[PDB]
């Protein structure tokens, strides 16, 4: 990356992280899934078709007060390509940002031009008057963009009179060592010690970076992705509890402890098979870290958008299906026939854990997420 | 059939044993072989062998003794405290 879209690399997991922890928060949210970049970008459209406090105020929750505008759209544009990098792009990694206005709105030519240039934004008009017919046209959006592993982003819409911003995404991490197709069996996944819930899971024995926290009471594991040109971190308590304590210790700081200490031993995976789905609606959070001009229906100054202070952000929908699947690369079966996988380290993750991926070359973070609940029928 | 089966010597040498077995009915990842001195106090010794193989030769071992040999398949259903699927048999290596 460059030096400006590695700064926002930085800034988007900051943001990314301030937004897990205030979603983490709220008793209603369940699983978390975001992809810093993708939230990052949502920001530099507001900023793109904002003004005045709307657009400043987009760049003070991304902590990108003292970087020109130019160089926010340019800097965000570059990272959103280079999201593709360590993927099999429009196979394993699909995403669409669509801004949907009401009917009686025109979006400015202008807006549109940059918003598809460094955001690859596409625009469409709403009929809100019609709520089923409203909702099925962004439903089947989101199914389309993902082939049909996102088959609905939101089963009800409650703000229906301004702009509507939906994201829409699909990821399969490929691992450098792939599961054997055949690894995989039904077990139960515990969401609390007094509620298991059932679920295929894949297993594998290999060797990874690994380390257990005894004081902390978790394990920390690194799975790399193709070639290694990203990795999947996982974090999970010896125990079943809510994430609640371990989310407390997810700062910069200790997680370079953590990784510090990880050293490559024999691991047993077992990991949850299937798609997650997780819609967020980001709008009270964003607002929350001080994103209030843009989602109020008075002060919001949408004019370079649409040529009239007549929209308001009424949503920023980030919607993932993330799947968890045995391919990867094929690798050398006689590393089974060696002493070093003797007596493994067990990394059975049947309840709540922490995960994020990481891009090796550029460092940014792809996907930051937890898995509390797994669907409840997506069992073989 | 959720076991490995037909575990025998096929070929034995003073210091050698090539054995072999029949796959279990699912998918084996791997196999764990383990030896040892029949009800004596040594720990018994062991190896990995990938799931695709049905022999393994043991080397180093004393002319006319007894061993057990177990043959455990490792597979999904051994993962998270699911039960072990080992085979077990005897054999006295020749003096020759």
């Amino acid at each position: 990356l460059s030096p400006k879209a590695a700064t926002l690399a930085e800034r988007s997991a900051g943001l990314a992280f301030s937004l897990y922890q205030a979603m983490a928060k709220d008793q209603a949210v369940e699983n978390i899934l975001l992809s810093p970049v993708v939230v990052a970008s949502s920001l530099g459209l507001v900023s793109l078709g904002g003004k005045a406090t709307t657009a400043s105020q987009a760049k003070a929750v991304l902590s990108a007060e003292q970087l020109r505008d130019e160089e926010v759209h340019a800097g965000l544009g570059e990272l959103l390509r280079s999201l593709s990098n360590s993927t099999a792009r429009n196979v394993t990694w699909k995403l669409g940002s669509r801004l949907y206005g009401p009917s009686s709105v025109s979006f400015a030519e202008d807006f549109v031009r940059s918003s598809k240039q460094h955001y690859n934004c596409e625009h469409s008009k709403i009929n809100f008057r019609d709520k089923r017919s409203a909702l099925q046209s962004i439903n089947e959006w989101a199914a389309q963009t993902t082939d049909g592993k996102l088959p609905e982003v939101t089963k009800d819409v409650e703000r229906t009179d301004g702009a509507l911003l939906v994201n829409a995404m699909f990821f399969k991490p490929h691992w450098d060592e792939k599961f054997h197709h055949k690894m995989v069996d039904n077990r139960g996944f515990m969401v609390t010690r007094s509620y298991t819930v059932g679920v295929t899971m894949m297993h594998r024995t290999g060797l990874y970076n690994y380390y257990d926290d005894e004081k902390e009471k978790l394990q920390i594991v690194e799975m790399p992705l193709a070639h290694k040109l990203s990795s999947l971190i996982i974090l999970m308590p010896h125990h079943v509890e809510p994430l609640e304590r371990l989310e407390k210790l997810l700062t910069k700081e200790q997680l370079k402890i953590w990784m510090g200490k990880m050293q490559k031993k024999a691991v047993a995976i077992s990991l949850p098979k299937g798609v997650v789905e997780v819609t967020h609606d980001l709008q009270k959070h964003l607002a929350g870290l001080g994103l209030t001009e843009a989602i109020d229906k008075n002060k919001a100054d949408l004019s370079r958008m649409s040529g009239k202070k007549d929209l308001y952000l009424a949503s920023v929908f980030h919607a993932t299906a993330f799947e968890w699947d045995t391919e990867g690369n094929p690798f050398d079966q006689d590393i089974y026939g060696r002493e070093e996988l003797r007596s493994p380290k067990l990394f059975y993750a049947d309840h709540p854990f922490i995960f994020l991926v990481r891009d090796t070359q550029s460092g940014s973070l792809l996907f930051i997420g937890r898995l509390v609940r797994p669907k409840g029928d997506k069992m073989r | 059939s959720d076991v490995p089966r037909d575990l025998e010597v096929v070929a034995a040498t003073p210091t050698s044993l090539l054995i072999s077995w029949y796959h279990p009915e699912q998918y084996t990842e791997y196999y764990r072989i383990t030896y040892g001195e029949t009800g004596g106090n040594s720990p018994v010794q062991e190896f990995t062998v990938p799931g695709e193989r049905e022999t393994a030769t043991i080397s180093g071992l004393k002319p006319g003794v007894d061993y057990t040999i177990t043959v455990y398949a490792v597979g999904a259903e051994q993962y998270g405290g699911g039960p072990d699927a080992p085979i077990s048999i005897n054999y006295r290596t020749p003096h020759h």
